[PDB]
């Protein structure tokens, strides 16, 4: 029996960072769920952590564009783990 | 051979997908967001979230269109929860949102801290040492994240 | 050449959540800091990601206690990184 | 396999470490600090960060007991730097704080956010694409954070 923090193990995945805007395409769902889930399925059975996955979402999704407004989007993680968190 | 999360259990946890589309209710209440339009796409996004999330053996809980209160509900009873058998959980909150804080579909305010807090140690102990995860898709104000240029990749 | 959201590739080590202390010991430092600095001397050779080795550094500081205020210390590190970050 | 950073440059990048340790200043001007305890042990903490950066081919460059306009001094001066030839930045600070911010050596206190936002890809360019790194190592409250019991691990 060990102790660790109130607050320890957790993620967040955040979409957007702070101040900011996140894009959903009517027609076939938000970039970063979107790439979230593709990645997901992608490197998951690779046996890939989460933050390494999420941080490949970070990419797909910085290579994006909203040409209207010359627009882009930065998610942004954070988290607690403690330890890898894979998803066999 | 660094440690990682235990994830064995038969249905690893429960994977809340808090899914918003109908803001009619906002609209018509709260005047500022008079034209906030509802988030037709949302259902696509929902359906990958359940396929991919359930082949990695976990168990689905949509729910569509809460407001706030709804939310808190939701979260308040797999917060009571025995998540004893369960190694993980995830919670994926689709809606429209504004610095730190998500919509409900009335238009009121739910601080993501508020929510992701609701499973602390104390606050869940059958959660106690494992992954809770958070998965939040809505906007945090109303800029634009101006690109600059670099090929490099 | 290409385009990436202004805010990518940062990745921020906070030695605590917010609203909490975080320990110094005047004999030897801070848990984080040294442990930040620990882990990194032993896994940066081998090869692990930033992102690895500062979940061990939320791990090593979550097994720290301090019996007075029966209190704890959790790090949290927030990142926009686009690929992994390793030191050869 | 994977993307990655690349980190083959010659001095890697610059390695800020900016470290406060006598809080007079605060003591003497801010109110509601008259009894902020100086730091002992940074030193440690700017040595083991020293070595280690260095071991690491980063080029340190130390600065002590910072009032929050220094630190702005300072990182605007990386700020305006040509890191062209270099391949990631890293700034250390060390110092009291407060629900996000970090402390002056006299008691003016820096958001987080201030000081991270500095080196954007706009703001600077000459590190755009590059690895931008941060450890801030301060309290951010005055809360003594919980901790529950459980073996796992």
């Amino acid at each position: 029996t060990r102790y660790i923090p109130d607050e320890a193990d957790f993620l967040l995945g955040m979409a957007t960072v702070n101040n900011c805007v996140s894009y959903r395409n009517p027609a076939e769902g938000t970039w970063y769920i979107q790439s979230l889930c593709q990645s997901l399925r992608e490197r998951c059975p690779r046996g890939d952590d989460i933050l390494t996955i999420l941080t490949e979402v970070n990419y797909e999704v910085s290579n994006k564009d909203d040409k209207k407004n010359m627009g882009k989007q930065m998610p942004q993680p954070t988290f607690t783990l403690r330890k890898k968190l894979v998803f066999p | 051979l660094d440690k990682v999360y235990q994830m064995k259990s038969k249905p690893r946890g429960y994977c809340l997908i808090i899914n918003n589309h109908n803001f009619a209710k906002a609209r018509e209440k709260v005047p500022k967001l008079h034209s906030i339009r509802d988030r037709n796409g949302t259902h696509l996004d929902a359906g990958a979230l359940t396929t991919t999330f359930e082949e990695l053996h976990f168990e689905i809980k949509p729910h569509h269109d809460c407001t706030v209160e709804q939310i808190y509900e939701i979260l308040k009873i797999y917060q009571l929860m025995d998540h004893s058998n369960m190694d993980c959980f995830i919670c994926c909150i689709l809606s429209h949102g504004d610095k730190g804080i998500i919509y409900g579909t009335d238009g009121q305010e739910a601080p993501i801290y508020e929510l992701t807090s609701q499973f602390t140690g104390l606050k869940c102990p059958s959660l106690a040492g494992k992954p809770k995860v958070f998965f939040i898709q809505a906007c945090q104000g109303d800029n634009y994240q101006k690109g600059i240029p670099v090929e490099t990749d």
